[PDB]
């Protein structure tokens, strides 16, 4: 426990998925640990500068509508 | 020159009274106390009377605070 709310850890069965570049969310890693930041351009992004992938959700539905995964913002 | 504003002139039963007077006239003064609002303005004043508003205190904030670089002291 570090009480950083950037860090983020995955009980039970799941992978992270990050992207080597932001414009390219194709091609992507599988990844554990949770030691994430905001860069310059306010994504979150790991150690390494690589970005975190993430869904984009409903203004009032709360399901996700599209699965394709996107740099988080 | 003097401007005179008296918008606020009123005739009532109630006997003669001088219940504001305001000018914008000040003398010379020494630097009586100084201190630190909430906005960061620091303000002083003088013997004159002048409430005289110094400055601000500037503040920055950075969008990546984790990867500035580390100077000394």
């Amino acid at each position: 426990y570090t009480n950083n709310p950037m860090d983020l850890r995955v009980s039970g069965t799941g992978f992270f998925a990050v992207a080597k570049e932001r414009l390219t969310p194709q091609q992507n890693e599988l990844t554990r640990n949770g030691a994430f930041h905001l860069n310059k351009e306010n994504y979150m992004v790991t150690a390494n500068d690589e970005f975190l992938l993430g869904y984009q959700v409903d203004p009032s539905s709360g399901e996700v509508s599209s699965y394709e995964p996107q740099p988080i913002n | 020159t003097l401007n005179f504003g008296l918008g606020s002139a009123t005739q009532f039963a109630a006997p003669f009274e001088l219940t504001k007077f305001d000018e914008d006239g000040a003398t010379t003064g020494f630097l009586t106390k100084v201190d630190f609002d909430e906005n960061g303005s620091v303000m002083g004043t003088y013997s004159n009377g002048e409430n005289v508003t110094l400055g601000r205190v500037a503040l920055v904030r950075v969008p990546n605070e984790q990867g500035l670089d580390k100077k000394g002291g």
